[PDB]
RNA sequence: GGACGCCCUGCGGCCGCUCAAAAGACCUGAACCCGGCCGGCCGCCGGCCCGCCGGCCCCGUCUCGAAACACGGACCGAGGAG
RNA sequence: GAGGCCCGCCGCGGUGCUGACGCGCAGAUCGCUCGUCGGAGCCGGGCAUGGGGGCGAAAGACUCAUCGAACCGCCUGGUAG
RNA sequence: GCAGAGGCCCCGGGGGCGAAGGCGGCGCGCAGGCCCCGCCGGACCGGCCUCUGGUGCAGAUCUCGGCAGCAGUAGCCGCUACUCCGCGCCCCGGAGGACUGAGGGGGAGACGGGUUCCGCGGCGCCUGCAUCUGGCCGCGGGUGACUCGGGCCUAAGCGGCGG
RNA sequence: GACCGCAGCAGGACUCCGGGGUCAGCAGCCUCUAGCGCGGGAGCGAACGCGGCUCAGGGAAGUCGGCAAGCCGGCUCCGUA
RNA sequence: GAAUGGACCAACGAGGAUCCCACUGUCCCGAGCCGCGCCUCCGCGAGCCUCCAGCCUCGGGAACGGGCGAGGGCCGGCCAGC
RNA sequence: GAGACCACCCGGCGCGGCGCUCCUGUACGGCGCAGAGCCCUGCGAUCGCCUGAGGGACGCGCCUGCAGAGCGCGG
């Protein structure tokens, strides 16, 4: 949650099959926001976790607030 | 029926513990030495074995136990001071001392230890490891201490 | 091992999430009487994939 | 009161090994409450958490014997434990000449 | 050094998981499954072991399709069959 | 699936409670083995008031012949072969 | 500056002690003492060779604590004066 | 004597007014064995006649399960080592005194293990003495790559090919 | 320090970076950095063991055999059958 | 007894012998002294074995007995050694 | 004075001082025109004197200081 405030990054678990570009289009279309970069690790427990850094113009704190995170 | 002693109107205070994590052999001896002692004398005596002033006579399981000067009087040259057992026997006696005095309203002097049954109990079985691919055991020997304070012998 | 394979990682991952105790509420609902999983493993003794 | 987690963090902040790290024993409580690199950094300004110097061995005895060796004081045949050719290669002197 | 020292120089994975049978029977060097038989199309069944055959065969899994279709044969799969034989 | 009260630094104990019963982590609960308390000085067989006299080698098994310095046998329970 | 040269560290072997241990630290370990140490050297990974077959600077050695013929199942509850 | 089967047990065999089983004590029988009494136990069980058999155990380096004496015995003899004080546990903090001694008891990787990593709480196990410790247990988290590696290409090799 | 040997198994595991002093040395011996105090402690100071020292005078007479120990050793310079 | 190779030894060799100088507890002839075990305590705690029982002399006996015949010794309970 | 443990023999013990005697071999430091020499009053391995010194002691003699004989247990 500190990352949302200083890295503009919302961390989301996404499907393992999803590629970086697919999560860019999905985050943009579902949360109506602009994304800059998605870094992705597969959790030791086999879950893809995405670190979406939102584009500078949008602030993640507002985007997180709309989701409730 | 866990308690071996049958009071049959003997006005006694009884406290026990089940599978106490001590050695059966060492605890048995502490209880036997305590038998017949005044409740106060027993408390002082058990404090003395902890302080090494007085020894616990080993009347039964004595092989490999060293003769000491303190046991000269008890009639057995052999004796040992078992510290872990002494703590348990004092704790069990304390619960009996309080329970008789609260239940039978008896002054501490009147109460004297009268019964000491200790029964070997089931114990943990940690494995030991030996030479030539052999696996041994380090089975424990817990005991069920039952100590009863009473009016008179 | 730090150079693992996703397919191997996926099978090892299931084992980590599966090695869990019976939920206490499950024990209560079914009246289990046997609260130990017996399919629970330990990294020191158990060799998965052996 | 394990101060081990605080000690590990203090080592990275100070940039030194845990052995060098020392704690002011008086402030046991304020170190126990510390739980972060930043919190330890505030303690470092208070000087309760400090590192020692590397206390490296003295070279004074060595730099005295070395100077005496320049005066030919400790060189003798008993002192030599290696062959002349090892101490002075003959190739070295010819190549220089 | 026949036993302990020799066992200490082991740090390799001779066998690996099988594609078809999900067991640590696939030799990595030979590319064959000890139990599954993969990459052979036919599976490895040997009547020398009754127990091995029993450990993996029909009935040792969901039997999803077969169960559903067997149940239908005790119901309306047979009526569908009669309709096909006659016209369609 | 354990009311209460008493204590205990506390653990835990103690009472009791529920129930027909604790049946209390479990139906019955044997043998071996062991702890208390009490009672004796003791293997068997016989006579006797009862600790004295008399008699008693360790079985099974092969074997001409076993107490054998032949072999098998710690102990007890269950299973075990025309 | 040459050498299947010598001494010697790590390594690589294992000579003695008939040492310790011998229900072991250990189904072969430990201590000194050793042989060698630019070589016909050592070490890791990949690979190939399969059972009367392999491999062997040959010891019937080695082939996963098994080898003068592996191991697992089966024929097989093989047969025995 | 055992365990079943077919019958019988003269108002339809014995049983919560206590079955089988267990523990002691009589009695009968040459004995195999039976019977009854007391106590525990808590629902089944027989006698006779005919029938059946997977029908009686001191042994088999018998099988399996329990467990004794030895015996509070043998042993816990590698890696130089701890001490004082704090509230102090072998954990921790300060102060001493050591040690591994850069072919390290250091800091890192390949492999192999597969979450052991970390933080918080605890000890019921385990830590072969202890523990307030922990690699142990419960809970919650933790692995981010255009440049590093896989992928890529070939090596020994291995497959594939009208056949 | 988590691999592999039934173990928290004086067992075995491949690399990479490698300070100071004495030294010919990456040897031995102490040290800086960094790690750290290891299946527990107390006493007593028997026999006997296990490792380690020393021993008068003699010196292998000991023993199957000088086994074991002891001697020797670095460097320079003579002198070498 | 002559490539089932004969003779021959420079240099080697953890190869197998013999002797000498040196050196030393190898020994005469053993003695003292460290550490660590042992021993005693505190806490932990097995293994293995086990017909029974654990004193001898002689006799007879599967010819070499703890037990059997005849004597002669022997409270019982333990430790450290061996 | 005795010892694995015990037992044995002795008991108001012991601790740490002081003398005596003994072991080793002349303590730190100060002093010198010592000192081979070198060089500025500096340097120097050493040597002589204070010093058969100092340091040490588990043997003796003494207390000069602290202490020291359990209403502990059993009869």
């Amino acid at each position: 949650t500190t990352q949302i405030e200083k890295n503009n990054t919302i961390v989301f678990i996404v499907d393992r099959r999803a590629s970086k570009p697919e999560i860019r289009k999905a985050f943009e279309t579902v949360f109506e926001t602009k994304v800059a970069r998605v870094n992705t690790l597969i959790t030791p427990l086999g879950l893809k976790k995405a670190f979406i850094r939102l584009a500078p113009d949008v602030q993640a704190m507002d985007v997180a607030s709309k989701m409730g995170l | 029926v866990k308690y071996a002693f049958k009071s049959d109107n003997l006005l006694v205070g009884k406290s026990r513990r089940d599978g106490v994590k001590a050695s059966f052999k060492n605890t048995y001896s502490t209880c036997r030495a305590i038998k017949g002692m005044g409740v106060k004398r027993a408390f002082a005596y058990l404090d003395n074995v902890l302080n090494h002033k007085e020894i616990v006579p080993f009347f039964k399981f004595y092989k490999g136990v060293g003769r000491h000067s303190q046991a000269r009087g008890s009639g057995t040259d052999k004796g040992r001071w078992p510290e872990k057992s002494v703590v348990v026997v004092k704790d069990i006696l304390k619960q009996a001392v309080s329970n008789a005095k609260h239940a039978h309203k008896k002054e501490e002097d009147e109460l004297y230890v009268i019964s000491y049954c200790v029964n070997r109990a089931r114990g943990r079985r940690r494995r030991t490891f030996r030479a030539h691919g052999r696996i041994s055991k380090y089975e424990s020997q817990p005991c069920h201490v039952e100590l009863i304070v009473g009016p008179k012998p | 091992t730090a150079n693992k394979t996703l397919s191997r990682k996926l099978r090892l991952a299931k084992k980590t999430k599966t090695n869990k105790n019976i939920p206490r509420w499950v024990i209560a609902k079914d009246h289990l009487k046997k609260t130990w999983n017996y399919k629970r493993h330990h990294w020191r003794r158990s060799h998965l994939k052996l | 009161a394990n101060l081990r987690l605080q000690k590990r963090l203090a080592a990275d902040v100070l940039k030194c090994g845990k052995r060098r790290v020392r704690f002011n024993p008086a402030h046991e409580k304020y170190i126990e409450q510390a739980s972060s690199r930043e919190a330890i950094r505030s303690l470092i300004e208070s000087k309760i958490i400090a590192k020692l110097d590397i206390k490296g061995s003295s070279r004074g005895r060595i730099r005295a014997r070395h100077a005496a060796k320049r005066l030919g004081r400790h060189s003798g045949h008993g002192k030599r434990r290696g062959t002349r050719e090892a101490r002075m290669p003959s190739k070295t002197l010819w190549i220089q000449r | 050094s026949k036993g302990t020292a020799s066992f200490g120089k082991r740090h390799t994975r001779i066998h690996g998981s099988c594609r078809r049978c999900g067991k640590h029977s696939f030799h990595l060097q030979k590319h064959e499954c000890a139990s599954c038989g993969y990459p052979s199309a036919k599976m490895r069944r040997y009547n020398w072991s009754y127990k091995s055959l029993r450990r993996r065969t029909q009935g040792t899994g969901s039997m999803s399709h077969m169960r559903k279709v067997y149940r239908a044969y005790n119901s309306g799969t047979l009526k569908a069959n009669a309709r096909k034989y006659l016209a369609k």
